């Protein structure tokens, strides 16, 4: 099914009734009157502006934001270095060494996220079998350098201390979802 | 310090908070990350109500807004127009590509960094940093801008 | 039970689509007769 | 004296707002920044050479235009004439040709610019 | 006492200018469902002040192809003049009280295109003389019917100069009589300032930035407040010419007040005007005032001179 957007050809004859209301329209400007009416009628409402910094845009747990390298409840690192997360990332950002540690645990030695490279894509997130890399939900770390952004392992270590209040909250409002 | 050290301070206060109050950024955006920005001008964050307000001409720019993938074909260009922004300018890198090449890191044809082409003042992550992420940026280089000292430095030489 | 996102029963409730502008404003009579008596009398 | 007092002074403040424009800022000259700006891209050629005018006509009809409404611009002094139907009929014709002019050059195509 | 005079003119023009920068940010906002400038000071009443100091401290532009004198003279001659088209306006007693105050605002805004006319050319550049080329033809699109508008209204006047107009008006506004010529007079004092639907001298999406596009810092800001000052002006004009403010002359503040309110509505609609329509491409506007204001305001000039001789109505000379 279609429908014509500008097919009113109709042509009919003209009164002096509509001529002259065609006269009026041209001659008072009475559609762009409408026109000023409607941006009068905005003048008058509420602007949607929230206040920034003060008030913020609304997000959900699903928002993937700054990464970050969680633990267990024993302060145990959940990441086994297997590796997935590396091989799936779209971007290569993620570059990953490992070995035996002293207690002969598989564990890395590098974890490096180039935040420049990164794509913010969740795939990570997704592979990763243990819940060890995450995207967490913070938006706010703009840095002055591009240095600043290559994240290594003690760097994302250090956000998943100081984000998993907030992080496994989001965690548990998701996984049914996952 | 002295009086005159203390005139030289509040003098670098009055000029500072005038460039910080006026940013002028180019209309300027290269792909996605410049619908991001759009959504910064839009009304939710409404950018004009902090003063930040897009001109089209580089003469009459503050801020240029990397505002996505630089490839080599466009890097003159872009340097150009960096070079006809009047003193003093700021450069915001926003996003992965601009601020090191990105999903496109690998490819023949794009710059790994806007950096490698002009001075950056802020470095916005994200693919793309939402609205909210890039006001945020522009916030840091206001208080940047708040740090700067160039009379008191005048001052001691 | 499988719970899931799920319209309620009975659907939604309907949404308008297409086209409304109003028609509003006065004759093309009435515009002129108000605006050549204003003329006559200025005028006068 | 006193308009030329104030318009002095008006120059006066002008100039001084451009002074102060071109010596209290830092500056920094260099080829790269004095260029002409394209949009990022080289100029292929100068600006001056030479750029067509495609309303040319109305142009130099928008000069005879303008000796016409000199010739209108007394009728204040004259509709304070004994001679009131004289000067009654005197510009109705004036008038009344100039929108004759108007409106052959209209059917002409000449209001139209070229292409 | 006279320059005391001068400065209780141009100091508070220049404020009213400066704050319109404001005032416009935030109608052209609240329309746009934002809220405008509300940091930079209360309610962002310090905005205009932060942009002109930001503007004075930024290095000016030196292009290399352009040519310096009249590049430096044409942004210095638009604030002479906009500041020059004030000293003679009754509000309701001039500074400069002059016979032919009309003639005179002719004249003097006639002058003004040439700033637009040299900084477009003097820059060397395509797309300042875009917009020096869009300007000559602005100028020949209205100015073919303003000087014939006024011609028409003043018959009622029965002189050119500004201070009549006030007895004039003593006993109606002259937007009853005349109402057709205000509305063709609206409209051009829009084109006669370069402002939307007719911001084509200028029009940022098609020429960039037009005649002022190589214009930084300093100078550029001298075309900026050219321009609000001319905005002000015509809209005081028109308060003036058509909606003759309440004169009594034991109170003339009074007339000031009233003067006021109405040019600051006048102003008003300039700028929701500007958030309302699309801009018109530069031939269309030829063609508005060409075919259709040109032979309605030539009809209505032969009408106004018809008028006064048959209701023998004619105005006195003194
Ligand atoms: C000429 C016009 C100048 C008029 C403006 C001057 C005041 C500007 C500062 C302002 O109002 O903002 C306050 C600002 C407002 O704070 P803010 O700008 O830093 O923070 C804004 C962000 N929110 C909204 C979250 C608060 O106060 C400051 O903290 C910055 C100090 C600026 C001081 C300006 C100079 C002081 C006066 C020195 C005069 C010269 C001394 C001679 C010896
Ligand atoms: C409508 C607005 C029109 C008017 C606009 C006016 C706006 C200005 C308001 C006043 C502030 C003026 C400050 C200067 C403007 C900034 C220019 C600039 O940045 O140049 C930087 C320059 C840079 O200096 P530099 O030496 O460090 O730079 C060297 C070269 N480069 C750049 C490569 C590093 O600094 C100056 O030259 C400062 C000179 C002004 C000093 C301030 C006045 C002296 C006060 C002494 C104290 C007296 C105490 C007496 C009582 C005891
Ligand atoms: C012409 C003078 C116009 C004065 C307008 C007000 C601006 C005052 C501040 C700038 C003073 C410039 C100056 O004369 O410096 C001495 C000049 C140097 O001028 P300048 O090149 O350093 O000017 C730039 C000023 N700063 C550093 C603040 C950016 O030296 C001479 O003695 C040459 C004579
Ligand atoms: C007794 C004796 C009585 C004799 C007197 C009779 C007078 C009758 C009244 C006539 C008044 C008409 C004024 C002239 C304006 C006009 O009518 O021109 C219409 C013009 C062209 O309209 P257009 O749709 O393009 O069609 C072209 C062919 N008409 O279109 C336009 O001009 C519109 C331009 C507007 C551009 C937007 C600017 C802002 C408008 C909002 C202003 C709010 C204040
Ligand atoms: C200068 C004013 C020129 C004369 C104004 C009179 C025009 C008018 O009456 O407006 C009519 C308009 C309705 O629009 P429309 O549906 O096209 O009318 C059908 C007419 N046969 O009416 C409307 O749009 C409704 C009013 C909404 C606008 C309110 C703001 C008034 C704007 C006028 C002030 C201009 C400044
Ligand atoms: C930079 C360039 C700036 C130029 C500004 C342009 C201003 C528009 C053009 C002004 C020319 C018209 C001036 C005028 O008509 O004023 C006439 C005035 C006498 O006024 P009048 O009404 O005749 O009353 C006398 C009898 N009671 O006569 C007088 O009162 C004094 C003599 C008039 C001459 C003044 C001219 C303006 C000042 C130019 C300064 C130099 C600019 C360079
Ligand atoms: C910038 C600062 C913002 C402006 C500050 C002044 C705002 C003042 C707001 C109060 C205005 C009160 C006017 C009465 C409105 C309520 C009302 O009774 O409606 C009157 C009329 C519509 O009446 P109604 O019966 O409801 O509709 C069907 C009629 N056929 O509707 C009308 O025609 C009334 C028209 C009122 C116009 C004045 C309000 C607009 C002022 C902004 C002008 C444009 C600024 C640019
Ligand atoms: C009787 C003759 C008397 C002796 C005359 C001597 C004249 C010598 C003038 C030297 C130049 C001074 O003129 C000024 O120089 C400075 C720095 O030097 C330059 O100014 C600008 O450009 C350069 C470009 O790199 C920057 O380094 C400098 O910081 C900046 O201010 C300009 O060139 C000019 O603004
Ligand atoms: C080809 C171009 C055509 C366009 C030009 C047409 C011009 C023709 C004009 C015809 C109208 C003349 O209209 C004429 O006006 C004059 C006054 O002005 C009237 O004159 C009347 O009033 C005057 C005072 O002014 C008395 O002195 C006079 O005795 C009396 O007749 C005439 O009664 C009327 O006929
Ligand atoms: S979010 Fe995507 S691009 Fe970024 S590290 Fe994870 S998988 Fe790689
Ligand atoms: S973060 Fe997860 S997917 Fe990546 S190496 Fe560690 S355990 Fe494997
Ligand atoms: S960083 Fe992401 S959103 Fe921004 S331009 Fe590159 S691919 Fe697009």
């Amino acid at each position: 099914t279609y429908k014509y957007v500008n097919k009113k050809e109709q042509e009919s004859e003209v009164d002096m009734k509509s001529a002259t209301d065609n006269a009026a329209r041209i001659l008072m400007w009475t559609e762009l009157i409408r026109g000023l009416g409607m941006t009068l009628s905005y003048l008058f409402r509420e602007p949607a502006t929230i206040n920034y910094p003060f008030e913020k845009g609304p997000l959900s747990p699903r928002f993937r934001g700054e990464h970050a390298l969680r633990r267990y409840p024993s302060g145990e690192e959940r990441c086994i270095a297997c590796k997935l997360c590396e091989a799936i990332c779209p971007a290569q950002a993620i570059t990953i060494e490992a070995e035996p540690r002293a207690d002969g645990s598989r564990r890395t030695t590098r974890y490096d996220i180039d935040m420049t490279k990164c794509i913010y894509c969740g795939f990570c997130q997704e592979a990763c079998p243990v819940d060890a890399i995450v995207e967490g939900p913070n938006f706010e770390f703009s840095t002055e350098t591009h240095e600043e952004l290559l994240y290594n392992k003690e760097k994302l270590l250090n956000n998943g201390d100081k984000w998993e209040a907030e992080i496994a909250a989001n965690i548990q409002a998701d996984y049914l979802y996952r | 310090r002295s009086r005159a050290e203390y005139v030289v301070t509040k003098l670098d206060d009055l000029i500072n908070w005038a460039r910080r109050s006026s940013l002028w950024p180019m209309t300027f955006g290269l792909a996605c990350c410049a619908v991001e920005m759009m959504h910064m001008a839009a009304p939710r964050y409404d950018m004009d109500r902090f003063g930040v307000v897009f001109r089209a001409s580089p003469r009459q720019a503050d801020v240029m807004i990397v505002a996505g993938t630089l490839t080599n074909k466009m890097a003159p260009a872009l340097r150009k127009v960096y070079d006809q922004m009047p003193e003093p300018r700021y450069v915001v890198s926003m996003g992965s590509c601009a601020n090191g090449g990105g999903y496109y890191h690998y490819s023949y044809s794009v710059v790994r960094g806007c950096d490698r082409i002009v001075p950056v003042d802020i470095y916005v992550p994200g693919c793309p940093p939402t609205a909210e992420a890039l006001l945020y940026g522009i916030l840091q280089l206001q208080r940047k801008i708040k740090r700067e000292q160039k009379l008191k430095i005048w001052y001691r030489r | 039970k499988v719970k899931q996102d799920m319209p309620p029963p009975g659907g939604y409730g309907p949404i308008d689509y297409k086209r409304n502008l109003p028609r509003r404003g006065l004759s093309g009579y009435s515009m002129f007769a108000v605006g050549i008596g204003a003329l006559i009398f200025g005028y006068w | 004296m006193n308009l030329y007092t104030v318009i002095f002074i008006n120059i006066l403040l002008s100039l001084t707002l451009i002074l102060v424009a071109f010596w209290l800022p830092q500056m920094n000259l260099y080829s790269e920044k004095a260029n002409p700006y394209e949009c990022g891209f080289d100029p292929t050629s100068s600006a001056r050479l030479p750029f067509s005018m495609k309303f040319f006509l109305v142009a130099i009809t928008f000069l005879l235009f303008d000796l016409e409404i000199a010739l209108l611009l007394p009728l204040p002094w004259a509709i304070q004439t004994i001679k009131t139907s004289t000067m009654m009929i005197m510009a109705f014709i004036l008038v009344t040709i100039l929108s004759l002019g108007l409106a052959y050059e209209w059917t002409q195509k000449g209001l139209e610019w070229t292409e | 006492m006279f320059f005391i005079n001068i400065l209780t003119l141009l100091v508070p023009i220049l404020i009213a200018m400066a704050f319109l920068t404001l005032v416009e940010r935030k109608i052209l906002g609240y329309m746009q469902l934002r809220k405008g400038p509300n940091i930079v000071g209360p309610y962002g009443i310090l905005q205009p002040f932060a942009d002109a100091m930001k503007l004075f401290m930024k290095e000016p532009m030196r292009p290399l192809t352009t040519s310096m004198s009249l590049f430096i003279i044409a942004p210095t001659l638009s604030l002479t003049l906009a500041l020059s088209l004030w000293v003679p306006l009754p509000m309701p007693h001039p500074l400069i009280n002059l016979n032919l105050g009309i003639l005179f605002i002719l004249a003097t805004s006639s002058l003004s295109v040439y700033s637009i006319l040299w900084s477009g050319w003097a820059s060397n550049s395509k797309y300042s003389l875009f917009g020096a080329l869009r300007a000559v033809a602005q100028t020949i699109s209205y100015e073919v019917t303003m000087a014939i508008i006024l011609l028409s209204v003043l018959l009622m006047n029965g002189s050119y100069s500004l201070q009549t107009l006030i007895t004039t008006q003593e006993h109606m506004w002259l937007l009853l009589p005349a109402w057709p010529m205000a509305m063709m007079w609206f409209i051009s004092t829009l084109a006669e300032t370069n402002r939307a639907p007719f911001d084509l001298t200028e029009g940022e999406s098609e020429l960039v930035s037009g005649f002022n596009v190589e214009y930084a810092a300093g100078p550029f800001a001298l075309f900026f407040m050219a321009e609000y000052t001319n905005i002000i002006l015509m809209n005081a004009l028109t308060t003036i010419i058509f909606l003759g403010p309440l004169y009594y002359i034991n109170l003339p503040e009074l007339y000031s007040t009233n003067f006021m309110m109405e040019a600051l509505l006048l102003s008003s609609t300039f700028l929701w005007i500007r958030a309302s329509y699309p801009r018109f491409r530069y031939d269309q506007l030829m063609h508005l005032l060409w075919k259709n204001f040109l032979p309605l305001t030539l009809a209505l000039c032969m009408w106004h001179i018809s008028l006064p001789i048959f209701t023998a109505g004619v105005p006195p000379y003194m």
